[PDB]
């Protein structure tokens, strides 16, 4: 529930600072920052195969 | 300002055997698309912590699947995303011996 809207809260904050790095290198840095975060949130299923499929779609940005 | 909007029927599950092709399709009203396949490890389909084995296979949707074997099978999900969130819909393949 509350859980899952600080999950979109992350995906498009983490949206917004990849899409605007121009430095190729620093945006996989993004990533990993959101992949530590998203993963200390989920907590069901749902949840985390939520988490899971957000990680691989900001790689492809 | 919503996330993407899909097909609701598509992808569907599809039945083959094994040494035949394969074609699932996805459609996208609006955006990237990725295809992934979920990897069953020892009978688990999830990790250590819980998050499932997911592998990304590509990026109207069709992804082509020439000479399906046993392992490859399984739970299909289309990925589609943009600026505010993701929509998914999953399907699952079933291959069959002759």
């Amino acid at each position: 529930g509350d859980r899952r809207k600080e999950m979109d809260k992350v995906y498009r904050t983490a949206f917004k600072r990849i899409t605007s790095t121009p430095d190729k290198e620093k945006r996989k840095e993004v990533v990993k920052e959101a992949t530590e975060q998203l993963r200390r949130i989920a907590k069901d299923e749902e949840e985390k195969k939520k988490a899971a499929y957000m990680i691989l779609f900001l790689k492809t940005l | 300002p919503h996330r993407p909007i899909l097909q609701a029927g598509l992808p569907a599950n599809t039945t083959a055997v094994v040494g035949s092709d394969v074609e699932l399709l996805c459609k996208v009203y609006s955006p990237h698309i990725q295809w992934l396949k979920h990897i069953v490890i020892n009978g688990s389909s999830f990790g250590a912590d819980g998050f499932p084995y997911v592998q990304v296979l590509k990026t109207v949707e069709v992804l082509y699947l020439r000479n399906v074997s046993a392992e490859d099978a399984g739970e299909y999900t289309c990925l589609a995303g943009n600026s505010i969130g993701l929509s998914y819909q999953s399907a699952w393949l079933t291959v069959l011996p002759e």
